[PDB]
């Protein structure tokens, strides 16, 4: 279970498995390690990475799937990442 | 004065506009639901409109403006289109009569 | 059933996934995986609370209930270095700006 | 379309099982076209419904109008009833590309007038006022089949 190195506009370092952290179309391309950001900050990269985790948790599965929550304040902030890290 | 003549030749097109497959659109909206009949309506319509209570503000003399009535109108579009839904011809009938309603007030200036 | 977890130490983030079956000892040979840092130099911690090696996730707060994907649990880790050990130190996310006036 | 109910006549009770957190609306889409809007089911709730076989229902959050799963699909169509049990239509919502999710966010928290008064990339402003429709996501499902069969 291999993991990629993705880094922020504040430094911080973010270790998601690479199956998990491919699900981004933007990320995918400049793979197929190291990945950094500027327009990016730390606390939307982390609900971005808590996307990538969820997605593949309960894509494709036919059980009940949870409720995705966005803290109104990081919602335009994500709306711009998620535009950029295409979904 | 004058206004309630041209408020009332406005209208009165949409009211008598029989469709393209002859058949009146505005029907309908001509009288709003009764309300113990459709209570669930009345809540998400927070301001319910009939094409009677515009025909009311006119003979009464309400809209001291034209634009006024233009303002009035479009409300009994949105809450059409606010219940209704796309594909339903309640909405899709909204829209003729807010195209429509247009033209007829291009007929005026 | 599982466990989504955010090793969280400094700017460092580390989301892996167990099961709600598993223990510590198990989670470190992860990041004995990530890092490739052996379980002894590793002390891992959760509220502050030194964990064991063989103690059930299930047993010490993590279930299926409280670590999902989109919610995960911070699991904080301190490490060794010339036999005495480091203090337990996650740099904090920086804070979500101002909320906008249309939006409030 | 291709898409309407039967006028079967012939009847099935019906079980909306709602396991989703939002306020479901059952959509019906009449005999020709029309999609019609049947009572609301809050997150739980689960109200029975007096359908019949041929029917069509979909479902969508009561304030959005977005896209929720019946069955783990989007449409529904009634079975004939069976050993006198009632035939269920458990409902959840899917995982959405998080634009989408996030549009939920932002078109709900803005007012619809207000929706470019915002601070944002300009090619976004416009996936605003793209509010998940039904005749939209209808034609669009009736393409992605004559886009198999």
């Amino acid at each position: 279970m291999m993991y990629v190195k993705l880094i922020s506009s504040d430094g911080h370092e973010f270790i998601v498995k690479r199956e998990h952290a491919l699900t981004s179309g933007t990320i995918k391309a400049m793979l197929s390690n190291e990945v950094n950001f500027r327009e990016i900050p730390s606390h939307v990269l982390s609900k971005v990475c808590m996307y990538f985790t969820y997605k593949v948790r309960y894509t494709n599965s036919s059980t009940e799937i949870p409720e995705f929550p966005i803290a109104p304040e990081i919602a335009l902030e994500l709306l711009m990442a998620a535009n950029f890290l295409d979904c | 004065p004058k206004l309630t003549k041209q408020m009332n030749a406005i209208i009165d097109t949409v009211i008598n506009y029989k469709d393209s497959s002859g058949r009146q659109l505005s029907e309908v909206f001509i009288q709003l639901p009764s309300r113990k009949e459709l209570p669930e309506y009345y809540e998400l319509i927070r301001k319910p409109v009939d094409f009677k209570k515009i025909k009311e503000r006119i003979r009464n003399h309400k809209y001291r403006s034209l634009g006024d009535l233009e303002k009035d109108v479009m409300l009994l579009c949105h809450n059409a289109q606010t219940f209704n839904l796309e594909g339903s011809q309640i909405y899709e009938d909204s829209i003729v009569l807010q195209s429509v309603f247009k033209s007829a007030r291009q007929k005026i200036a | 059933m599982d466990v989504f977890l955010m090793i969280r130490r400094h700017k460092t983030t580390i989301f892996t996934d167990a099961k709600e079956s598993s223990t510590v000892f198990e989670l470190k040979r992860i990041v004995e995986g990530i890092l490739k840092r052996p379980p002894d130099e590793q002390r891992l911690y959760k509220d502050d609370q030194l964990l064991d090696d063989g103690k059930t996730l299930g047993e010490c707060g993590f279930t299926s209930q409280t670590a999902r994907p989109q919610a995960p649990a911070t699991v904080g880790l301190a490490f060794r270095a010339d036999d005495t050990f480091e203090a337990l130190c996650i740099e904090p996310f920086s804070s979500p700006p101002e909320l906008p006036d249309v939006m409030k | 379309p291709v898409l309407r109910s039967v006028n079967s006549r012939e009847p099935s009770q019906v079980i909306f099982c709602n396991r989703s957190p939002r306020v479901v609306l059952p959509v019906w889409l009449n005999f020709d076209g029309e999609p019609q809007p049947y009572p609301t089911l809050p997150p739980g709730t689960g109200r029975r419904i007096h359908s019949y076989r041929g029917h069509l229902w979909l479902f969508r959050d009561a304030g959005t109008h977005d896209g929720l799963l019946v069955n783990q699909t989007e449409l529904f169509v009634p079975s004939l009833n069976v050993d006198g049990q009632p035939i269920f239509a458990n409902i959840t919502l899917p995982v959405y590309t998080l634009k989408e999710r996030c549009l939920q966010v932002v078109r709900s928290l803005v007012k619809p007038e207000n929706y470019r008064r915002l601070d944002i990339v300009r090619s976004l402003y416009e996936d605003l006022e793209d509010h998940p429709n039904v005749q939209k996501d209808l034609e669009r499902l009736t393409q992605e089949r004559i886009a198999h069969q």
